[PDB]
């Protein structure tokens, strides 16, 4: 009898199918042939952050486009203020081996996680004038990859262990848990109304969760190998995924398929992130061979490079007022790009 | 065994119903955004040395 | 000769300015250790672009043709950019001995504040052994012939007395040779136990660089301050035009040192870049 | 939307001494930008690694227990993987997956063995007895 | 306000200048063979701080990027391991290890443990590594059986290094763990020297 549910998986996998090959009246490509080129995009070094000791493995802007926070394996979050290039605070970690750190909305508290299996949360505004861990969320089992505040009480993390997870901070306690990936998943991102977030896993797939329900909604497939980087669009309405098989690939959330690809016979080396510009027009994605690339999101075409560093880009982020790019690199320096 | 067989129908009934648009429709939308949202982008449009934090005070 | 001449300020000045635009102008080489690469090939292109062209007309014309103040300016030059170039060398040994002989220790005892303060003692030093003495008249001899010659325009010669030859050159030369010496020996040894537990190819590899050094700088300056050394007890041994030409091999190391010590595979990718 | 598929095929019910050749067709990925697994799991034991070959074709590796009985070949143009196996013994029974290495053009493959990893095929039965 | 920041600047890149002192006095090892255990030790006051990554979950492609920097990876391999071919699987992880783009600058302390295990055992092993009939050594069995792991491992390593990192094997006493371990990270760090000034 254990043939019913093979047949009724096949059926409504077949069914999927059929759906999705419906669906798929154009392509990208076709619908933008008219648009205009981007350009060349020639962005400048305008900043070098200096002051990590080792590589950098995260950073985070911080609503105000100002401030920005970087995690570095050296042991340290390093607040900075990126007009000036001074320092505003140094954070000491408990545990050196961080991977990920949050900045949140509000800018009272920044947070961070690594192979301690832990989301330290610390305060930077109080009475006494001394940053503090204002708590420890433990809970999880494997690495933390990725964190991200919806509000001062809540907070999103992804790990290791092939699960994300919704926390209440001022109780400690893990509300949700997001099950699903059958490997680590190693990036996370909120969507800008905050009640869904894609992550993307070792699977090779991405999938979209419902924060209050708590279930998946949708899987994507069509990269071949890890997915290390995931990026909304900006309408949130579609998102962005960079891999080890040296491409991004973009993906439609009501379309359900893949609509966009970008690589390049030389680009033979993995994405390690990716980030839009404020229109979603340029797609930004660091390299293992030590650059970014500059993506016309639309036409698949690169647009630009940014050659500025000696080791692997680890991390990218723009400002939510569009502003800065900023890089970060196993080199251990952060430089801001216009 | 047989739970799992349960949870992959009942994780392909939620992949199954969804209300899928075209993808002429998809494109559309993230062509017209892109657009739309042209002027406010410093990256794409570079900005007057002047009012740019990095740049000039 | 007047070809040859240009020919070797050509190499000098190209060399060294090659070397100071790549290691700072390329992230990846600014290293501590390129701090003192750096005073080495400032000192070297002094020494190309001010020192050798004014020697080079002395030579093809015989005689002085920049009256006495610049007379005296040249050879404090001269005395002063060869001094440090000479201990700079000296400075890099060390460092390299530091390095392999206390490998943990190292990180600490070597910092970029420490290697600046190790430039500017380097470059007192050889302040103090040019300057002071060249324009303050405490050099120049009580020889009838010395006296003849100071009194004149058009004869710029170095005859000195025996203090100042004697001291001039031991700390100018001789003694910067002994800590080479010493130091690249022990590092030869250090070379030849990791050769012994990794495994002679290697062996003569290592010789082979350790050679190019030693033997390049030996040749290239012992000559003129051991005539120098001689030139004092007795006069009339070695003639004028082989001094001269023992003093050009000295300037000729400056050409060299480009070659010695930026080899790397990252000063080749810079080299390849910037032209 | 497609998705990354090693599908075996091959196996069954020999003597000892005889001989079977497995098949697996990939789809989903460019077939010659990565090295090829095959890997076995015994009635209670761990996954273990067999064998395996490069984009090419020209590295091979085998694990000792069957050098000199087993060859693997690919078939770059049909996407296709082979394990010939002869002279079976029965200490051969197990089934077999195919295991493609996780990143393309690359040396190192980690991760082939793990209990749950995900570029690998849902396997065939061999099974040798009389 | 822009003094008040011009201060707070200062005053954190004198911490930094500090922090800076130790960490690049003190060597970080990863331990290989509630998320991370950490062990500091001390010979001849030069720290170090060894790195046991237990509370992970097996997939080790991801997280094991985070040690490109290490001082050496201490690798530990039990020889002598329904039993499972156990050595061909740590030699397949040694050669992952080395070949890996972001380790291959990184040396390799390998251990060999269970010699008492094996020198009851030897007395299994001919049954894999059908070669292990042909080799002799550069009992005699146990000595044979000990130096033909040790040999396949060097074969791997020498196979593709080429001058940038090296394997440093012992057959494994807390003591003198360290005391290897010392000296080996002493030599890995006048290697790279050498190497650096083209003598290796
Ligand atoms: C024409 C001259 C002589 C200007 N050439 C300068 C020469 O290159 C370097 O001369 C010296 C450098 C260091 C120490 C020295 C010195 C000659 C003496 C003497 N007693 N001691």
């Amino acid at each position: 009898e254990l043939d019913q549910l093979r047949q009724e998986a096949e059926q409504l996998k077949n069914q999927i199918r059929d759906a999705r090959k419906a669906c798929a009246d154009a392509t990208l490509s076709q619908i933008t042939n008219n648009i205009d080129p981007v350009g060349r995009i020639q962005m400048r070094t305008r900043r070098t952050l200096r002051g990590h000791l080792a590589k950098i493995y995260a950073m985070h802007w911080g609503t105000d486009s100002r401030l920005l926070v970087s995690a570095s394996q050296d042991g340290k979050l390093i607040i900075w203020d990126s007009y000036t290039t001074n320092k505003v605070h140094a954070i000491p970690l408990r545990s050196s081996w961080v991977m990920t750190c949050a900045y949140a909305p509000s800018g009272n508290y920044v947070a961070c996680g690594g192979l301690d299996n832990i989301c330290s949360i610390y305060n930077l505004k109080t009475r006494e004038g001394n940053v503090r861990v204002s708590r420890e969320l433990a809970g999880h089992t494997g690495y933390l990859s990725c964190c991200r505040f919806l509000d001062d009480n809540q907070i999103v993390t992804s790990s290791g262990d092939t699960t994300c997870a919704l926390w209440d901070i001022e109780t400690g306690q893990q509300t949700t848990t997001f099950t699903g990936h059958t490997g680590d998943v190693m990036s996370l991102s909120l969507a800008p109304d905050t009640r869904l977030f894609v992550s993307g896993a070792c699977d090779a797939s991405a999938k979209l969760w419902d924060v209050r329900e708590g279930m998946c909604r949708q899987t994507f497939t069509g990269h071949e190998s890890d997915i290390n980087a995931i990026c909304f669009f900006p309408n949130g309405n579609a998102f962005a995924t960079g891999s080890d098989d040296a491409t991004c690939r973009l993906f439609d959330l009501r379309a359900d398929q893949e609509l966009m690809t970008y690589s390049h016979d030389n680009i033979i080396c993995g994405i390690t992130s990716v980030s839009f510009s404020k229109s979603g027009r340029l797609l930004l994605a660091g390299y293992d061979d030590f650059n970014c690339n500059v993506w016309d999101a639309l036409k698949a075409d690169r647009a630009g490079v940014l050659a500025g560093h000696d080791n692997r880009v680890s991390c990218l982020g723009v400002t939510d007022d569009g502003m800065a790019v900023a890089t970060g690199s196993w080199d251990s320096f952060l430089k801001i790009w216009n | 065994s047989i739970a799992q067989a349960r949870k992959l129908v009942e994780q392909l009934k939620m992949e199954a119903n969804i209300d899928r648009i075209k993808v002429s429709k998809a494109a559309a939308d993230l062509m017209a955004y892109c657009e739309a949202h042209a002027k406010e982008d410093p990256l794409l449009t570079p900005v007057p040395a002047s009012e740019n934090p990095f740049r000039e005070k | 000769m007047s070809l040859l001449m240009a020919l070797v300020v050509l190499l000098i000045v190209a060399g060294n300015v090659l070397v100071i635009a790549a290691i700072g102008s390329t992230q990846r080489l600014q290293t501590l250790t390129n701090l003192f690469i750096t005073s080495l090939a400032c000192a070297d292109l002094v020494v190309g672009l001010l020192v050798v062209p004014f020697g080079a007309t002395l030579v093809v014309r015989g005689t002085w043709l920049w009256g006495s103040f610049l007379c005296e300016l040249w050879t404090s030059l001269d005395v002063l950019c060869v001094t440090a170039s000479i201990e700079t060398l000296c400075v890099i040994a060390i460092d390299r001995y530091l390095a392999i002989t206390s490998p943990f220790r190292y990180q600490s005892l070597m910092t970029r504040a420490r290697a600046k303060v190790i430039i500017c003692t380097v470059w007192a030093i050889s302040a103090l052994v040019s300057f002071l003495p060249i324009m303050m008249h405490w050099w120049r001899d009580e020889d009838p012939q010395a006296l003849k010659c100071y009194q004149d325009p058009g004869c710029c010669d170095f005859v000195t007395n025996r203090a100042y030859a004697i001291a001039s050159s031991i700390i100018s030369f001789y003694i910067p040779l002994l800590i080479m010496i010493f130091v690249y020996l022990r590092v030869y040894r250090e070379a030849k136990e990791q050769i012994r537990k990794i495994d002679r190819f290697r062996e003569h590899k290592a010789l082979k660089t350790l050679g190019i050094i030693m033997g390049v700088f030996t040749l290239c300056w012992l000559p003129f301050f051991l005539v120098n050394i001689v030139n004092v007890f007795n006069r009339d041994l070695v003639p004028d035009w082989l001094f001269v030409f023992f003093n050009w091999l000295g300037y000729a190391n400056s050409a060299f040192n480009p070659i010695i010590y930026c080899r790397s595979p990252d000063f080749r990718k810079a080299f390849k870049r910037l032209l | 939307a497609a998705q990354v598929q090693l599908q075996e095929s091959g196996g069954g019910l020999v003597q000892p001494g005889g001989s079977l050749r497995l098949s697996c067709a990939a789809s989903g990925f460019t077939f010659s930008n990565y090295k090829m697994n095959w890997v076995r799991q015994a009635p209670g034991k761990g996954l273990e690694w067999v064998s395996d070959i490069s984009q090419s074709g020209a590295s091979i590796s085998y694990t000792g227990s069957v050098k000199g009985r087993f060859t693997i070949s690919r078939d770059n143009a049909k996407n296709t993987l082979y394990l010939q196996m002869n002279s079976l013994k029965p200490e051969d029974t197990a089934v077999y997956y195919c295991a493609r290495c996780p990143a393309p053009f690359t040396r190192d493959c980690f991760d082939v063995t793990s209990t749950t990893y995900a570029y690998r095929g849902q396997g065939t039965q061999v099974t040798v007895s009389s | 306000e822009e003094k008040g920041q011009r201060e707070a600047n200062k005053k954190i890149e004198k911490q930094l200048q500090k922090d800076k002192q130790v960490y690049r006095a003190t060597h970080r090892l990863l331990l290989l063979g509630s998320g991370i255990f950490e062990t500091k030790f001390q010979v001849d006051k030069v720290n170090f701080h060894m790195f046991d990554v237990g509370g992970q979950r097996d997939e080790r492609r991801k997280w094991i990027q985070c040690f490109n920097d290490v001082t050496a990876i201490i690798f530990v391999v039990a020889s002598s391991s329904n039993q499972t071919n156990r050595l061909q699987e740590a030699l397949n992880l040694f050669k992952s290890i080395w070949n890996n783009r972001w380790l291959r600058t990184i040396s390799v302390i390998l251990f060999l443990n269970k010699q008492d295990l094996l020198a009851e055992k030897v007395l299994k092993i001919e049954d894999y590594f059908p070669e292990f009939a042909r080799y002799t050594t550069p009992d005699p069995r146990v000595t044979r059986a000990k130096y033909f792991i040790r040999d396949e491992f060097l074969r791997i390593s020498t196979a593709s290094g080429d001058g940038r990192h090296y394997c440093y094997p012992h057959f494994t006493v807390d003591t003198e763990n360290i005391r290897r371990v010392f000296n080996d990270c002493r030599d890995i760090i006048q290697r790279m020297h050498l190497r650096q000034y083209e003598l290796l």
